[PDB]
């Protein structure tokens, strides 16, 4: 509901068959048959979950669909599987080192599934009668919990009374108590007992009285990443650092102890390891120290599958003074397999543009689609994809529903691409600030 | 008397109902094509459908890129969020620059929440706490009284705790918010002002209005406000603390888990109809000051599902990108980001619209300029720069006022040109002189 | 009870320590309360009902 | 007055200008620089009008020509309760603040909010205090007899007055002041009782006092930031105040001006050595001058076609051309013999240095051949040499002795260049041996 | 007997009453014009009138610039605040370098204050609290007042303390029979210790035993205190000394330098000017000495240009060995002594000249007499020739190995063989460099 239409919202996964053969147009993915087949092979390895630490480099020219292929892999991966999509610039931080940030990105992409059984008694409290013991030990209580339908009486122990007096629950408060584990919550105050007070308190919350059965059974599946366990065991109250982010370079011995405990919890069967994918978009923006740490960190058994994206040619590696293919050193490319994405022809440009126009609910005419395809082949895919929405707004300002040739031509005239802007800058270089800072603001001499 | 800034005279894009830019309308003159492009952009923003759209305003200095950005801001209205920013502001020494960019991204997505404000104001006449033990009080009966009459309320022990926090006794005008539960003691009434001849009590009058007052308000928050509301390393934002806490809270890298939880809570409140989502504009002037790492994170963050419309400004040409060594790119923006942009070209001016800009700035600053003085100012603007005349307009008015004249004359313009120099004359003085000017 | 000036009838901010007359400000104190003869304070206190002389 | 020894700009009491903004040749401690002083008077009238926001001016010229003297004259002629924030260019390179945040704090320290309020005060001389204690101490009663030169009254005290008078112990004979609403008692001091000493205050106790507060926008930003107490106004650890707090402060200040409860006092932000900022600070200044709540920024620099910090190219005044496009430049020139002589005479008159006419001529010749600051520094050491010989007047021989003992720049350069083997050069080479 | 350092032999500038310099007095040899200029500067500091006066000591290595700065500090006396500093010390990882420079500027300005202290001192006889009637309200404390009885010599009185003062009492662990000392200015309590009126041989906590304090309880005593402006600034920036919880928790936090604002400094200046106007405090301006001023970069020099123009800035003296050198932090700014010409224009350069053979010889003689060594005349002449040939500092620092080799062979005198053996054992920089140039495996 909150999500708007983004650049990759039309992709619902890799458009493959059961034989890992890509369809020409399926699930929002058009073309790139070799790349989609290779990504389908990658997805199966993640789904097998029996091998660890493979580095996959998605390489190609820009606007060819490396990030589109990564989002297709993430959508085909399904839910409750840890997919961590980060950029290469996020590793450089201020209170975390680059290796520690890479370790946190690695351990956020592999988790454990844990099954929980809850016997929840949810209802409004009618009366709490406390049997006051003479010695004070084993304080018996009588809880009158009540739903819309029906109401029982529960016996309450001393720690139950201490938990129900630690948080302030009174008559008319909606609480649910777990029978197996004794978990305590306070959902708030019932709406039936809401008008008795003229002004509500600071922490007073109003919730509806639950209906149906008083006690309900539910099975809850929790997917907890390894980084979550690291942050929890790093501090006394570590759950705040899961959200505020000031974890602060978790020491190694916590990580080895957590790895050994995850192994023994696996061997006794109360949790199961779910591996996932860590996707580093624009991986060329990383230091050589980051690349060396990636090279050593891919060899652990608790390591996810690493998909890296690069649009660089033979470029200078960051942190050094020599050039390298993909902006990556040769020992990183040694422990990697490369998926190459190619450019699109006119039919693939037209199909992707039609899919993006259908996603944004824009009614493109045939001549407007042909003009946008010609502009996409001439300039770029992303220029025509950005031109579609402003042409839609131009046509809507003209009191028209569908777009025509004139709306696309007006959007082409109003908004420039890279080559036209380069030509306009190079024709009048005195009006812009040079690399030496020189400029001519004066219009006459 | 209102002050005048550099962009005070601009009230909007000056377009009609058909989107065609009127030549002189809305504080603008000329620049019709970029104004129409910005009108298409604000129509796209008002559609409230797209995310991550990016437009770059490219043109020379003193051509109106920031003018068009603030014109977009007035065309959208104060309801739509607008985050103006400089590319230099992302370099923080507390948190990393990509986190600052993502925080400014979340600062441009807002929420409207309709809410009620109900207030009980007046002097406490009765304060009777009913205990009904099961030590612990059951409730408290509080009788407030103003000049229009009295009213009795039943309050929970939390509000009784807040009342006894404020040292509220019988005879004190107090303030109670029914929804929040906040209790504020205004002070003792003047009916009890003569119990002693001298005491530390602050004696305030009885409220002239009713005890109970209810009204409707709207809360305009952002997603960054809700992000920093529940991401505190040291909590306690609810308590009123005039003095600072003993440990200074520092800006931290907010994880994506809090962003997803905040998004889930906001979507749940939107699906109930309580809150309304308003996508807005993040404007970055002087985008050439961004590092290549910030450009890479901008490339990653423009593909988010909740990203706002980003408007970038630059005045450079074929320039090396900051943080690189040999990447010659237009406007200082790398070509991978440029592929995601829509470029709006900003044209220079000629003499006539420079003259009308000068006369519009003179009319807004309430200065009377004679016609030949206006022609001299326009000729100086064509010769030196437009902003030189726009900044010499006010010394001309001061030199006219010190000679007891309300009309700027040609001699005032000559005196202001003699007293204050432009960049070219000062550069000539710099070049001719030897000992550091 | 509200305290009032014993001679002008306005707000009595101050009371003179000698004759116990409540006065309004400085001018009334210097022109009336200070040059007040003995035996004139009793009527001013009697109008308020504080005539201590029986 | 406060703490003030004799400094470099102590003699400047403002701009020596007429009612027609015409500079006198010698007035208010400032001589020379007629065009620069008239331009500074125009800028001062721009500040005093208050209707013009965010104007950047550049005071440029050779060293020892009076750019900082002009800024001090503007600051002295501004008056009280108008915020003048003078900072150097190196002050904004902080370890706990970003440079744009430090520039924001410097910008918003120069805009004040003027609020007038009324308070009832009781300032009087205590005649006596009586307090009758109870049997146990549950209730305390007391009478406070206070007086002024005109009035004399007795007060029946409550419990809180008794507790606030026993604390901060007031005896008979003390002139004190009481705020009734806040319950604060300030002991102004002992009265004229022979037995510190302050006279008995004037009459009309319980008086309305009008207090006019000028609070800078940075202080309200620190206050409204709920994670920042006002102790960060003194400790300095404000720590990157968020932008949304500043937007709420701007909207509240605008609605206070609209309601008439407060006024806006624009001020001057002076940046000495503005060339020391780098290019990102220049871009931030270029955008931040457009705010409605922005002060007038005076910038001083002496560099000429220097390399801009953060870049690799050279720009005039060390400033990029987009910043110089947004600014009007005031140019200061050098001084002749007569202006140097008048400045040296003013500096001697300030430091209570009595010197002869030929000594003044010798110091003027030294300040013409060498520098104005070298002669102005030589004045005080020549005076010390004069009082070493038990002479109250500085003669020619005292100036000659001071010139012999203390060197200028050119003599130090020549004496170094004649003996360059004895010093450490760029390569770290030195011959510490004196023989062979 | 006494431990000696490089500048132990110097007692002062050694000038006459007319300011002229005797050739060999005050531990100084030579540098007559430099000593006279330093005496003029010392008289300028003693005038206590000017602000921001800055001189530069310029010369080669081992010429006596730090010697002249120490002589200035010795001639000014211990009351005048002298702040020695290195240009490298301003680079701090906790706070910016300009704040460190301003902190040293405020540290070089001193204040002498007479302070009246209200004191309740005496032996605790009874200590009974009065409990609150509702202890668990959450708004007050468990007690309301505390009655404490104190007796001094010829005097006994009782005090009713509020719970804050009793909290300060009980944090000192005060019991019955303890002589204590309550300072009413801050609420601070000093526990002097156990009274000697009881038995003092049955304790296990190595406590001290004190008599009853003389005079009455509740004295008012006058203390003369010497502080700096930086002490007031750092006390107000990090508040400790009150009994409120902010002061007490700020006692326990880790101390860290902060950028003290101009508002706090102006408020401190206002309070100090009020102290002066009441005639209770006096201002003593002092000296900030910066040796190796070449280590400062261009930002510190730029801030120094502004900071020297202040009306409270001290007298700043600088030292540098550099000649025509580039300024640190710049690229092409060649400047004399590594100091930019904007600061040089605000300076007064005091030149320092190298020494001759006989001056080096008597410097070696004075360093030998201050280190309690006996040197023969021929060995002293050989030490003088070695000092003129290699370096003065090498000849001064070879005296202690000569004394070690002399006391090894059971002699008090230093013979020529001892200084020859010390020349053979220890090498100067030139002979070491000659070994470096004629070696293969990078000696
Ligand atoms: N195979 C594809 N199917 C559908 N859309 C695609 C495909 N490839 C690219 N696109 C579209 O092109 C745009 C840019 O592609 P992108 O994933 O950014 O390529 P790269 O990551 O190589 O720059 C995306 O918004 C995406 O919608
Ligand atoms: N077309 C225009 N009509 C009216 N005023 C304009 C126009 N273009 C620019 N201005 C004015 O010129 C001033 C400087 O322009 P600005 O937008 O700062 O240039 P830049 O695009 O380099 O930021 C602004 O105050 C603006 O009000
Ligand atoms: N016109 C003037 N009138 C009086 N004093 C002046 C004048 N110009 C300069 N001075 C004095 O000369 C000294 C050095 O000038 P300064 O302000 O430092 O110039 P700059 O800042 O350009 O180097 C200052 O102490 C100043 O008081
Ligand atoms: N005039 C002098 N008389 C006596 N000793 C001196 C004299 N000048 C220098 N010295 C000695 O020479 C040594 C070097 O002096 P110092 O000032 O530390 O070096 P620099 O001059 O390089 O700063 C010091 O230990 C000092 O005792």
């Amino acid at each position: 509901s909150l999500s708007l239409i983004a650049a990759h919202s039309h992709i619902t996964g890799l458009g493959l068959d059961e034989n890992l053969q890509p369809r020409p147009t399926s699930e929002g993915m058009v073309g790139q048959l070799q790349a989609r087949r290779a990504a389908g092979v990658i997805l199966k390895m993640v789904q097998n979950g029996t091998i660890a630490g493979r580095a996959v480099l998605v390489a190609g020219p820009p606007s060819t669909g490396k990030t589109a292929l990564a989002m297709g892999v993430s959508q085909s991966l399904g839910k409750d599987v840890p997919f961590t999509a980060i950029a290469g610039s996020e590793i450089f931080s201020l209170e975390l080192s680059k290796t520690e940030a890479l370790t946190q990105a690695f351990r956020k992409s592999i988790g454990i599934k844990i099954k929980e059984e809850t016997e929840l008694i949810e209802g409004e409290v009618v009366e709490i009668q406390i049997d006051r013991s003479i010695t004070g030990g084993h304080k018996q209580g009588k809880l009158t919990i009540k739903t819309t339908d029906m109401e029982t009486i529960y016996e309450l122990g001393n720690k139950m009374i201490d938990g129900l007096t630690k948080e302030k629950v009174l008559a008319g408060d909606v609480i649910s108590i777990d029978k197996a584990s004794g978990k305590i919550t306070k959902l708030g105050r019932s709406f039936a007992r809401s008008r008795d007070y003229d002004a509500m308190g600071a922490d007073t919350r109003f919730v509806q009285c639950p209906e149906g059965e008083l006690q309900k059974r539910k099975t809850v599946v929790h997917t907890v990443s390894l980084h979550e366990i690291d942050v929890i065991n790093s501090r006394t109250q570590g759950f705040l650092a899961l959200f505020t982010g000031d974890t602060g370079e978790i020491r190694s011995e916590v990580r080895d102890q957590i790895n050994t405990k995850v192994a023994e919890w696996k061997e006794e069967g109360k949790a199961e390891i779910v591996p996932g994918v860590l996707f580093i978009d624009e991986v060329h923006m990383l230091d050589i120290e980051c690349f060396s740490f990636i090279n050593r960190a891919l060899e652990d058994e608790f390591a996810p599958i690493v998909m890296m994206a690069t649009n660089r040619g033979v470029s200078k590696t960051r942190g050094t003074n020599y050039k390298s293919p993909h902006g990556l050193p040769l020992d990183l490319l040694d422990r990697s397999i490369i998926i190459t994405t190619k450019s699109y022809n006119e039919q693939e440009i037209k199909t992707i543009l039609s899919i993006r126009a259908q996603e944004e609910e824009v009614e493109l005419s045939s001549d407007a689609l042909d003009l946008l395809t010609k502009t996409g082949v001439e300039t770029s895919l992303r220029y025509s994809s950005n031109l579609i929405s402003v042409a839609q707004q131009i046509a809507m300002k003209r009191k028209n529903n569908t777009v025509e040739v004139e709306d696309v031509k007006r959007a082409y005239l109003l908004f420039l691409d890279s080559a036209r802007s380069v030509k306009y800058v190079q024709e009048n270089e005195s009006q812009y600030i040079d690399d030496q800072g020189n400029v001519q603001i004066s219009i006459a001499k | 008397v209102t002050r005048t800034a550099a962009h005070t005279h601009i009230k909007g894009l000056g377009l009609d109902e058909s989107g065609v830019a009127k030549r002189v309308e809305g504080g603008f003159v000329g620049q019709i094509e970029a104004r129409e492009a910005c009108g298409v952009i604000v129509d796209l923003i008002k559609a409230k459908k797209m995310s991550g759209r990016a437009i770059l305003l490219a043109g020379g200095p003193s051509t109106g890129k920031t003018a068009l950005a603030l014109a977009i801001s007035q065309e959208l209205g104060p309801k739509v969020p607008f985050c103006p920013l400089v590319g230099s502001e992302l370099y923080s020494v507390e948190v990393k620059k990509t986190e600052t960019l993502m925080e400014n991204f979340r600062r441009a997505i807002g929420l409207r929440i309709k809410e009620t404000k109900e207030v009980y104001e007046g002097e406490v006449t009765e304060l009777t706490p009913e205990d009904a033990e099961n030590k612990t009080i059951s409730h408290v009966i509080v009788g407030l009284k103003s000049a229009k009459g009295t009213k009795t309320l039943r309050l929970d022990p939390t509000i009784y705790e807040s009342i006894q926090r404020e040292k509220v006794s019988i005879g004190d005008v107090i303030y109670i918010e029914a929804n929040t539960g906040a209790v504020k003691r205004v002070g003792r009434s003047d009916a009890y002002a003569t119990e002693f001849d001298l005491e530390t009590e602050e004696y305030v009058p009885l409220p002239k209005g009713e005890v109970h007052k209810k009204k409707e308000i709207v809360q305009d928050v952002t997603l960054h406000d809700l992000d920093v509301a529940n991401a505190r390393p040291q909590g306690g934002q609810d308590v009123i603390s005039m003095m600072g806490q003993l440990l200074k809270p520092k800006k931290t890298e907010i994880t994506e888990k809090l962003r997803q939880e905040v998004n889930k809570v906001v979507a749940k409140y939107i699906d109930q109809g309580v809150a309304e989502l308003i996508p807005g504009v993040l404007f970055i002037d002087e985008v050439n000051m961004l590092d290549i790492e910030i450009f890479t994170y901008l490339n990653k963050a423009l593909e988010s599902n909740i990203a706002p419309v980003v408007v970038l400004a630059s005045n450079r040409g074929m320039t090396t990108v900051r943080g690189t060594e040999d990447v010659i790119s237009p406007h200082g923006v790398p070509p991978d980001l440029i592929d995601r942009l829509l470029i709006v070209r900003t044209l220079p001016y000629d003499k006539d619209e420079i003259r009308t800009i000068i006369e519009r700035r003179a009319t807004v600053e309430r200065l009377q300029v004679e016609s030949s003085a206006l022609d001299l100012l326009a000729t100086m603007g064509t010769e030196t720069s437009l902003r030189y005349a726009l900044q010499l307009l006010a010394p001309c008015g001061i030199l006219a006022q010190t000679s007891n004249r309300k009309e700027i004359v040609v001699n005032d313009v000559n005196e202001a040109k003699l007293l204050f120099l432009d960049a070219k004359r000062s550069t000539k003085i710099l070049e001719t002189s030897a000992n550091y000017l | 009870a509200k305290k009032y000036c014993d001679v002008t009838g306005l707000k009595g901010f101050y009371k003179s320590p000698t004759n116990n007359i409540r006065y309004h400000n400085a001018e009334i104190y210097q022109l009336i309360v200070k040059p007040m003869a003995p035996g004139v304070d009793q009527e001013y206190l009697k109008l308020r009902g504080a005539n201590f002389v029986l």
